[PDB]
């Protein structure tokens, strides 16, 4: 999912990005690597006066 | 001749008082999608957008 990083090429003017390593190789000992993305943020506040 | 004289007085002052605040604020995100960079930047809780 990291296929977006940079690259700039002045000869050509092109601006576009890095196409040279888009692949991830799995061992055998590892089933999935399940390329996905989720994010939670959560924060809490408490103020009190007394 | 007698002469006789009595005085009393008496002062009572009593006083309260109370103040109670309180005030708290929550906040619950979920992202699903493109857990890059830019939904790190978006990740900010305090800003909203």
């Amino acid at each position: 999912g990291e296929w977006r990083e940079l690259r700039y090429d002045s000869t050509c003017e092109r601006l576009y990005y890095g196409d040279d390593e888009k692949y991830f190789r799995k061992p055998y000992n590892f089933l999935k690597y399940h390329f996905e993305a989720l994010a939670d943020t959560g924060i809490s506040s408490e103020f009190y006066d007394n | 001749g007698v002469s006789v004289g009595k005085c009393r007085g008496i002062l009572n002052e009593i006083k309260d008082r109370n103040k109670r605040d309180t005030m708290v604020e929550d906040l619950v995100v979920l992202v699903r999608g493109g857990a890059s960079e830019h939904i790190t930047t978006l990740a900010y809780q305090e800003l909203p957008t």
